[PDB]
Order: C-alpha cells, then structure tokens, then sequence
C-alpha cells in the first residue's frame, strides 16, 4: 500500500545517492539528445525516461503502487539497452545501477 | 561526463 510506496520512494533516494553516483549520472536527467549529438534518439527511443521525472512523479503523488514505479525505472533501462551498443560505458553504468534497483525492488515488503 | 557520448566516461 503506502508502505510499499515508501519501499519505492527508498530505492529512489538510494538511486539518487553519491553512493552510486559514479554510474547514476547518465540517468538523473532526460537524455539531451541535442547537446551529445545522437540525432536518432527521439526516432528511436519512442518513450523516454530518467530519475528526475521518476522523482517527479514520486513528489507529485503520481504512482498509485509500486509495479508502476517499477515500470517507469525499468523503462529508464530499457531505452538504454535498446539505443546503445552494449560495449559503451552507459550500458555497463546501466547494468550496474539496474543490478541496484533488482536486488531492493525484490525486498518488497509483503 | 563523457569523453565521447555515451561511450566513453571521464568522470
């Protein structure tokens, strides 16, 4: 219920931590697709996705539970995998924080 | 940041 929202809303601010910092900053803000030059983003990647808007959402009482907040940080991911070639860093960074989000996400509290 | 988007980090 709520509980299971607060269990989101840890992972969250976990995510968002200088403990992961070294491989979450290519998530904490849309993809400026303009700026590092990928001119195919947008064509490819239909539904974006990063941790400001899920913590936006969070703030704005948005998810009604926790498989809808999971949703959102699964399609951060998703779009990752989808556009990058899985030798780039920024599939290795995402794998590694997915790998954070799995592990807690599983500890639900039931 | 990235040395070269998306990559190669530099940070």
């Amino acid at each position: 219920s709520s509980e299971q929202l607060k269990h989101c809303n840890g992972i969250l601010k976990e995510l968002l931590s200088k403990k992961h910092a070294a491989y979450a900053w290519p998530f904490y803000k849309p993809v400026d697709a303009s700026a590092l030059g990928l001119h195919d983003y947008h064509d490819i990647i239909k539904h974006p996705m990063d941790l400001s808007t899920v913590k936006r959402k969070m703030e704005n009482r948005d998810y009604r539970d926790a498989q809808e907040f999971a949703a959102d940080v699964r399609l951060m991911f998703s779009n990752c995998y989808k556009y990058n070639p899985p030798d780039h860093d920024v599939v290795a960074m995402a794998r590694k924080l997915q790998d954070v989000f799995e592990f807690r996400y599983a500890k639900m509290p039931d | 940041w990235w040395i070269i988007p998306k990559v190669k980090k530099g940070c």
